């Protein structure tokens, strides 16, 4: 959509800048903790060979995107869910009301909550996210794919996430605030302006990933 | 990789 195109411009917009050839870098003058992400990934499980991918987001809700195309949503007060059909239905439920239609899903997405919490690491667990608006939404996961390379997750916040598998490190492009999170190999968590990072440029290594970027973001818009 | 770290 119109995230996904902005997302594009921005990415192409830094990257036409050649941001790791300038004289002097200053990559530091581009941080912006402002502009830090509200929600991402913390962690995820494809188990899409027989039901589909559960992921936890940063604020300790869980999510499944199921292979039957429907999404169920368990925020983090562990009782309250959010069930989207195939047809875009949209339901808020609660685990404890008893709707048996539902039963075997919701214990499907208690397996995937339980397997990340006993098992799985927590991508960015020394970062506060950004305070976000009172009545906004809780994102659920568009899409995702994976590369021999990385795993993309698109929110339906329009943020998209990169994770890197050989070196564990980490992008969180959010299109609302044009801006990039880049989470490195030590998990230091850094936040900049896209349009900043054209300014000031940035290292070879985050560079490297912005161009990675782009043809991800060009990935998605061309499934539509 | 079938799941995150």
């Amino acid at each position: 959509d119109c995230h996904l195109s902005d997302m594009l411009q921005q990415l192409h917009s830094v990257n036409a800048s050649k941001p790791s050839e300038r004289g002097l870098v200053r990559q530091e003058e581009a941080e912006d903790p402002a502009c830090i992400p509200i929600f991402w990934v913390s962690k995820w499980v494809d188990y899409s060979d027989k039901y589909g991918l559960g992921y936890q987001l940063c604020d300790n809700s869980v999510g499944v995107l199921f292979n039957d195309s429907t999404r169920l949503i368990l925020y983090n007060d562990g009782d309250s869910l959010q069930y989207i059909e195939r047809d875009g239905t949209e339901s808020y439920l609660t685990v404890s009301s008893h709707p048996n239609s539902l039963m075997k899903k919701i214990t499907l997405l208690k397996y995937f909550r339980n397997y990340m919490s006993e098992h799985l690491l927590k991508a960015g667990a020394n970062i506060t996210p950004r305070e976000g608006d009172e009545l906004a939404r809780l994102p659920y996961l568009r899409t995702w794919f994976r590369t021999r390379s990385a795993i993309i997750l698109h929110l339906s916040n329009g943020s998209v996430q990169i994770n890197f598998f050989q070196d564990h490190t980490k992008l969180i492009l959010c299109p609302l605030m044009a801006a990039v999170t880049y989470i490195d190999e030590k998990r230091d968590f850094r936040t900049y302006r896209l349009s900043l990072l054209e300014e000031y440029g940035c290292c070879k290594e985050l560079a490297s990933r912005l161009r990675y970027a782009r043809t991800m973001v060009d990935k998605l818009l061309s499934s539509r | 990789p079938l799941h995150s770290t």
